[PDB]
RNA sequence: UAAUAACCGCAACAGGUCUCCAAGAAGCAAAAUCUUUAGUUAAAUAGAAUAACGCAGGUAAGGGAAGUCGGCAACAUAGCUCUGUAAGUUAGCAAGAAAGAGUAGCUCUGGUGAUUAUCGAAUCAGAACUUUAAAGGUUAGGGG
RNA sequence: GUCAUCUAAUUAGUGACGCGCAUGAAUGGAUCACCGUGAUUCCCACUGUCCCUAUCUGCAAUCUAGUGAAACCACAGUCAA
RNA sequence: UGUCGGCUCUUCCUAUCCAUUUCAAGCAGAAUUGAAAAAAGGUAUGAUUGUUCACCAUUUAAUAGGGAACGUGAGCUGGGUUUAGACCGUCGUGAGACAGGUUAGUUUUACCCUACCGUUUCGGUAGAUUUUCAAAGUAUUUAGAUAGUAGCACAACUCAGUACGAGAGGAACCGUUGUGUCACGCCACUGGAUUAUUCAAUUAUUUGAUCAAAUAGUGUUGAGAAUCUAACACGUGUUGAAAUAAUGGCUGAAAGCCUCUCAAGCCAGAAUUUCGUCUAGAUGAAUACUUUGUCUUUUUCUUGUUACUUUAGUACAAUUGAAAAU
RNA sequence: CUGUUGCUUAUAGACGAUGGCAUCAGAAAUCGGUGUUGUAAGCUUUAGAGUUUCUUAAUCAAUACUCUCGGGUAUUGAAUG
């Protein structure tokens, strides 16, 4: 017999399985399709997630009702210290998809890179790297390393960057550094390992990479839950009161003659730790140099990006860094890779020139008052300790 | 903008607006101040207001 | 008879919901059948903003207008909803005010306020109303 | 022993089995709640973590039975004092009908007796002042 | 069943009509004041019943040390025709 | 073989209700009617009834029809039916009968295998020797056969009171701005929970009184950070290329003409298909270090792997294998 | 090399797993910042309606003033040192 009454199916088939992820960084399953028509360039970075703010935007659309004097906008800070970039590959398009040929490494490798490759560090004898760097001068190594820049330029089509974090300058405990392949489009292949070779042992910022205004997708981890019901993991309907045995499920489970419960039926496990794609992201502020501060042409003081106490859970945040407008998959201190649209969005919201008024620096902690911590002092004086 | 209870400097995209049916808006910093002026308590009665700091002092 | 667009308002009415009549046409209290323009939903009642039409019917009030189904905008609404720019607003009560198809408005007053969303939706409401807020 | 281990139930079974003696607070109360004399701390094992689904006890924005066979379940009223109380009626009732007001703390004042000024009873009424404006910790009628 | 009424809307309720498949007079007929852990309908109040779910606590469930059963069991256990 | 209906949930059919693309009309416009492609997306809220059914009041772009043991009871409920109590009406001499009505009537077990959802453990893919090489171990960076797939719909402004039409009436293409839902997230701002028995107050009992507590299995009340969360807050899915279905056309024979082709050859054309994009993912590849350089087995040490150790045995550089297209 | 183990380990979690650090490890207090509640306890304003007693001398007195933007709490899944 037919359902009485129809509705959508609960929970998405496009995610299908619901496989929690092992790695916390999440790698980008594609980039930006190339264009031979223009300079060589970086297509991507990765970011810590330090917290979310709020800003007060001015629109700059033209026939929308939006209020003149600003719209009350939520926007994420990333922080985008400056990567290391310590090697590059070269991919070539064979029957079965990319296949890297060679791997072409820096002389000078830091402890942060070095740390990916073991386990339990502190037990190791931290030798990796160590003949390549004390043999990098010698003739026999000297040519060889020509060669395989030589056979990239002639049996390669994919140029992509080994650029890594330095978690010196970010306040999480970890210290092995996060590595992450930038893909280099641009010109021709023999101008790609020209403009490659030229940034070994470089550091790159960010504004190298994204410009001003731009949208671009962001790749995480979503924030973890563990073992979940069907009501938090697909959204179905609770039971009735009534109900013996509970009310948290999913009543019936399959018609008789499948005589199999389908995969797309709502079934507990786990909900959490997933890898999702989240397109069409505008920058708001390109934190570096004049930008780094949280000051604007209106609210002229000078407060830097951190809220007062820090941003929970996390620190200060004391580098470059990025405003997004809205939510990114991952909780604070996650690893956020960045990456330019590979479509890009022509709406004339995407287009639209970014004017900020105001950001919000109050504690994120209680119903605070105060943006700096001196004008709290200001408002409220001096108090007995300090006068005594 | 300023709290009608507490009189304090209310923050930009914070606290809630009460209109009432005497066509009289009163605009709040947090539920603290709001829930307080609705049980009609006065706020020169209350020693961390603004209001209590100005006629003392 | 709406003039326009309006912005995403937390409906806070449900359907059997009783709303006052700030009106003067002889009727007390509305209370909700359906909202047009809603879109429906399994298991879902009609749901209702500031602004928003309404057909209701008059349990209270003159022989000419109780026990009939009449069409009503929502003024103002008890349910805390948000404004684009950031300012968090919620009234005292419930209201509503009797208007036809046209957006022509069958009495001649309104008593108290008005929010901004209704007023600007009906024009004719914004003309009869008192305070706009 | 006379029973959450000596009795009857297959048992060291949350079931059942006749009696005597019986403190303080508080209150109308042998009520709920806390303590004294007496008894006991063991009465089918624990430790770690703090997932889903459960059993038991709860709370919630706006709406207010639209849920459902059905207000099932829960919520809600709740003590005392004063005013007031309908139709109907076997004239007895309905009736705590329905409905409305008061209630705290502190400092005082008056009434209610006995022996010829002293001695004693908790009870009722009244007045200023102050506060977080007062039956509601527990107990405690939803109404038509 | 038909007519009123209750509701926005009434196979429900109440009040009327009666050639009543097949009511009816101690197989008792009609009429209810009080009373009822009896059956039914409607109002007020209130509320997670519901829109639509969130969240808190205890006990388990999870894992471990000791201890440790039972129903059931031809052989067994991936699908399409 | 648990026998109605409802609730919850997934999937399937098209004999399509809406949205998309088309042809026809006794199609001027608007609104409609007949038909083709197409089943990827949607298809509601309530009064009465146990009802399926029905009939009403609305809302909507539409409120289409069906299957899955008349889907679905170790998923629920027990309203109906369908035991045992009782009442009425008719029938029967009577016990008693009634797809006649009424009222009250226990809904048991998964800890087994598999299916599904998540989650560990051990094992592992064959022909290369330019030592700048080749293979094994450990770790990172990647790769992508296959499987799934997600965005829809509506509204407002302008076009425009314009086209058309005697008038009455009255659109559409581009563009712009929002809303609803579904999906994925997220904790800034607003709201909710709150045993930080946090802070404050307070009823009763007990500390000789104050202070400070305890007890009433969380005494209660007000505010209440954190964490979680919103149907109650807010972000993203406005995103590109090619080829198609129905259909309309181009050149063009058969058949000197005609014809879009039951011919060869082309074009335009869908909420379509496939790339591109998203999620899981097998065999894999590159680099780093440790080795080894003709080979294996049985043993054996380790949590385990590789190198490694001993006794042997085994081979030792030199004629193999390519036109492409029709 | 890898695993166990330690941090009563986290961005993770039923258990495994996963992520980080392991002697420049880690933990802990204390300090400052940042939040919550609302002005601690001792003495003082005759604050103070009245009572009482010496008879302007005290008392006892709910509540109220100054010290006091006080005191208490604050990772436990907060941020520096």
């Amino acid at each position: 017999s037919h359902r009485k009454f129809e509705a959508p199916r609960h929970g998405s088939l496009a995610f299908h399985p619901r496989k929690r992820v092992h790695k916390v960084r999440a790698t980008v399953s594609a980039f930006p399709k190339d264009n031979a028509a223009e300079k060589p360039h970086l297509t991507g970075f990765l970011g810590f997630k330090a917290g979310m703010t709020h800003v007060i935007r001015e629109v700059k659309r033209t026939n929308t009702k939006l209020p003149k004097d600003g719209v009350l906008e939520p926007v994420t800070i990333i922080e985008t210290p400056p990567m290391v970039v310590a090697g590059f590959v070269g991919y070539k398009k064979t029957t079965t998809g990319l296949k890297p040929i060679t791997a072409v490494f820096a002389e000078h490798i830091a402890d942060e890179f070095k740390r990916r490759y073991t386990k339990k560090w502190y037990k190791n004898t931290k030798n990796q790297f160590a003949v390549h760097t004390e043999k990098y001068n010698d003739v026999k190594a000297k040519s060889k390393r020509e060669r395989q820049i030589r056979l990239i330029k002639n049996r390669c089509d994919v140029v992509r960057v080994i650029a890594h974090t330095q978690m010196a300058l970010v306040p999480l405990k970890q210290k092995k550094a996060e590595v992450m392949e930038i893909q280099i489009n641009g010109g021709s292949i023999a101008e790609k390992v020209d403009f490659a070779v030229s940034l070994l042992e470089k550091q790159i910022s960010v504004n190298s990479v994204f410009g001003t205004d731009e949208c671009i997708d962001v790749c995480s981890v979503t924030k973890g839950h563990g073992y979940n019901g069907v009501i938090k993991r697909f959204g179905v309907r609770h039971l009735p009161r009534k109900t013996h045995r509970g009310l948290r499920k999913v009543a019936c489970v399959g018609a008789w003659h499948p005589a199999r419960v389908s995969w797309t039926v709502a079934r507990a496990g786990q909900m959490g730790f997933f890898k999702r794609t989240e397109v069409n992201k505008k920058i708001y502020r390109l934190g570096c140099g004049d930008l780094k501060n949280a000051k604007t042409e209106f609210d002229i003081t000078e407060k830097g990006i951190t809220p007062m106490g820090g941003f929970p859970h996390y620190g200060v945040v004391k580098n470059d860094f990025l405003m997004i407008k809205g939510t990114v998959a991952g909780i604070r201190r996650r690893v956020i890779s960045l990456r330019k649209a590979c479509f890009p969005s022509t709406t004339r919201t995407a287009q639209e020139q970014i004017v900020l008024k105001f950001i919000d620096t109050s504690s994120k902690y209680g119903h605070s008052r105060f943006q700096t911590t001196t004008e709290k002092k200001a408002r409220m004086g001096p108090m007995k300790k300090d006068l005594e | 903008q300023v709290c009608a209870f507490s009189g304090f400097k209310i923050p930009v995209a914070k606290g809630r607006k009460y209109v009432r049916l005497d066509l009289k808006s009163f605009t709040f910093i947090n539920k603290k101040s709001l829930m307080q002026f609705l049980r009609k308590t006065n706020p020169r009665k209350v020693f961390w207001t603004a209001i209590y700091r100005q006629l003392n002092k | 008879g709406r003039q326009g667009n309006k912005f995403r308002v937390t409906c806070g009415l449900n359907n059997a919901s009783t709303v006052n009549c700030a009106d003067n046409t002889g009727a007390k209290t509305l209370t909700i059948i359906s909202v047009k323009g809603f879109h429906g939903r399994l298991n879902r009642l009609p749901r209702a903003g500031c602004g928003d039409m309404v057909v209701a019917t008059c349990k209270k009030g003159k022989p000419e207008y109780r026990k009939k189904m009449h069409t009503a905008v929502i003024i103002r609404q008890r349910r805390t909803w948000r404004r684009k720019d950031g300012v968090t607003l919620y009234f005292e009560d419930n209201a509503a005010v009797i208007v036809n198809m046209k957006g022509e408005m069958k009495g001649s007053a309104i008593t108290g306020p008005v929010s901004k969303e209704s007023a600007d939706l009906w024009p004719k409401i914004s003309s009869n109303a008192p305070t706009i807020v």
